[PDB]
């Protein structure tokens, strides 16, 4: 039985770990009991915003019921972080730079 | 007019409306071209001319009879639905109720000029009239007799590849179902449609409509067809005796409905599943316990029970639903002072894996039952075990012997009276590895705790 | 797209939720009607026993 | 929007709560109506039986 089962006990481990992770993703989110649409916000770049504000549908193309998404435009006080790139070839250089 | 307003959120009704309604075509030249008495066409034309908001409404009454025995399907459908809405629009003839009322002869005559032609014709001719048999206060009990013993519309509903048809037919069926004294009469015709009601849900069962790998499973709002179906199935929730019998015929699909609670992401759908299955329960009618017994027998929902329990959905109605559900399904679960039923099984000569067969929550101390006759009550089962090799009974017979000896360590003498260890090892040398596993469990636990 | 689309989505979902609450409340009121009827039934049944 | 979107959400919320509360009030009214209707009908029926 061990021989047979371990083969995919490992797969269940991966799966439960992933499902866990998505919980925690939800668990630093909001919830209210009586109102039924949540209050939410995103911290993805304006640089790549177009592709994802499009893929709203692609995601909802996999679950489309009524809402491609809800995203209302407003920016409040905050300091956006900084992002940088290495192209997997200058890894040592920029890695040392940042560290 | 507080009468029926139907499917406003929908569009297939709107397409089958606008296909002939949006046509702002001549509705006067018809009779003049050898179709009818001419004033009838003049007023069919005046329909739209007077359609302008005029804040009359008493110069179109007689036209109902005129289109009765028509012989060219060109000049009723359109103005038919136009006047139907004009009524529906609660701005024209809001007191047309009385004229509708004093004698529905002008209405019940409509049968032969309604629900006729092709399926689309049947709809365009039937929806309008049925919207008007919603006359607040009582409603005609007699027209329905002819509207149901008929068969052409039902033939229209028999198709499976078309969803709009059955959707709208049974949707208006449930809207009119607001008169609780009609589910009764249609009951006798159950076998004609209720299986149709069930086929959609049976498809929904393993068909993961939510997973959009199903290309065009239904229109973007089409899935609401299931919502409406279960709406109807709830509309029959005030007569238990009705639910009492038809179950014996199709209990299986009703049972495996269980999945819908967890499967559908939609709150509405799981909600209606659970509510319907529960409300089947009632102190009102008889044998209102064996149903859950078979539920446990085949489905074993309690896992599912608590599973859905841990994940409530902030719906008070649902809170009470599930709370009832759990308590009502669990309190009987301990209905096992099983000396009586163990004796019945003993005399039955049949055994099977069952919580009635297996529940230690009582066996904490029950050797008293074993004490009836020198512990030989199970010796009969042992000799039958020796007699044959039927998997279920063969395994279960020695399955609980280990437990029973676990109940008395002193029972080593009765055990050696058994002395079936050779038979036990033989069972480790027969088919169905599971029963071999069980036999090994029995023998091993026994020996170990005789010399633990 | 445009904020109009998302605003309309908010409002249409709100309308749908309001319809859901209305229809469920209607189910519960109809259940009130059934409890009404059955309670009246048993009361009148006992009364009929005594009167008979 | 949101400056009025929040207000619209609040109005939808109070709409839902008010409609469900009205439904429950109608439920209790159905119970009291069961009492009253049982009383009225059974009084009439007692008159019926006595006259009979």
């Amino acid at each position: 039985e061990l021989y047979a089962i371990a083969k995919e006990l490992d797969s269940w481990f991966q799966d439960v770990t992933r499902e866990k992770a998505i919980f925690e993703i939800l668990n630093k989110s909001n919830y209210d009991t009586n109102r039924k649409i949540l209050i939410a916000e995103g911290w993805i770049p304006r640089d790549e915003l177009a592709t994802l504000q499009a893929r709203l549908g692609e995601m909802i193309a996999r679950l489309g019921i009524d809402v491609p998404s809800i995203i209302q435009v407003l920016d409040t006080n905050h300091t956006p972080p900084t992002f940088h790139r290495t192209n997997k070839f200058t890894a040592g250089f920029q890695s040392i730079c940042d560290c | 007019m507080g009468a029926t307003k139907i499917l406003m959120d929908s569009t297939h009704f709107n397409e089958i409306r606008s296909i002939i309604r949006s046509r702002s075509v001549a509705w006067d030249a018809l009779a003049r071209s050898e179709e009818l008495s001419e004033i009838d066409a003049s007023t069919a034309k005046a329909l739209e001319s007077i359609l302008v908001k005029k804040n009359n409404g008493k110069t179109l009454i007689p036209l109902i009879h005129l289109l009765s025995t028509s012989d060219n399907e060109d000049c009723k459908k359109s103005v038919q639905n136009l006047i139907a809405e004009l009524l529906s629009s609660d701005k024209y003839g809001d007191d047309t109720v009385k004229f509708f009322q004093e004698d529905p002869k002008q209405l019940e005559q409509l049968f032969d000029v309604s629900l006729k032609g092709d399926f689309q014709t049947v709809l365009i001719s039937g929806f309008n009239v049925v919207s008007l048999l919603v006359q607040n206060g009582l409603h005609n009990v007699k027209l329905v007799e002819k509207l149901l013993k008929n068969n052409n519309l039902i033939n229209i509903l028999q198709n499976i590849e078309q969803m709009d048809t059955c959707y709208v037919c049974i949707r208006l069926l449930q809207e009119l179902a607001v008169i609780p004294e009609y589910r009764d009469v249609i009951w006798l015709h159950e076998k004609k449609f209720m299986p149709t009601l069930f086929k959609i849900l049976q498809r929904a069962t393993d068909s993961q409509l939510a997973t959009r790998i199903v290309a065009t499973n239904s229109n973007h709002l089409g899935i609401q067809l299931q919502y409406h179906s279960l709406l109807l199935i709830w509309l029959l929730t005030f007569n238990p005796v009705f639910a009492n019998e038809l179950v014996q015929k199709y209990l299986s699909d009703f049972l495996d409905l269980l999945k819908l609670v967890k499967i559908t992401i939609k709150e509405k759908v799981s909600r209606l599943c659970i509510s319907i299955i529960l409300q089947c329960c009632s102190t009102r009618v008889k044998q209102h316990k064996k149903v859950i017994k078979q539920l446990l027998l085949l489905g074993n929902a309690l896992p599912t029970v608590q599973s859905l329990s841990e994940r409530k959905y902030s719906d008070e109605e649902l809170r009470q639903d599930i709370s009832n559900l759990k308590e009502i399904l669990e309190n009987e679960y301990q209905e096992l002072t099983s000396f009586d039923e163990y004796s019945s099984e003993l005399k039955s000569g049949r055994l099977e894996w069952s919580p009635v067969h297996k529940s230690e929550k009582f066996w904490r101390e029950n050797a008293v039952r074993l004490n009836e006759k020198n512990y030989e009550l199970l010796k009969i089962l042992t000799k039958l075990l020796e007699v044959s090799d039927d998997p279920q009974v063969l395994a279960v017979a020695a399955h609980d012997v280990g437990e029973y000896v676990r109940h008395y360590p002193r029972g080593k003498r009765v055990i050696e009276q058994l002395g079936g260890k050779q038979l036990v090892m033989n069972h480790m040398h027969h088919e169905d590895q599971q029963v071999r596993y069980n036999a090994l469990l029995a023998v091993q636990k026994l020996m170990v705790h005789n010399w633990e | 797209l445009t904020p109009n689309q998302v605003n309309d989505e908010l409002n249409k979902m709100q309308a749908f939720i309001r319809k859901e609450a209305e229809e469920k409340a209607k189910e519960i009121q109809l259940k009130a009607d059934q409890e009404y009827e059955i309670e009246k039934t048993n009361i009148v049944r006992n009364e009929t026993n005594n009167i008979d | 929007s949101q400056k009025n979107g929040i207000a619209t959400l609040l109005q939808a919320e109070k709409e839902a709560h008010e409609i469900v509360s009205k439904a429950r009030k109608y439920r209790q009214d159905k119970l009291k109506q069961a009492k009253t209707d049982a009383a009225k009908e059974i009084d009439s029926y007692k008159i019926q039986k006595d006259k009979e």
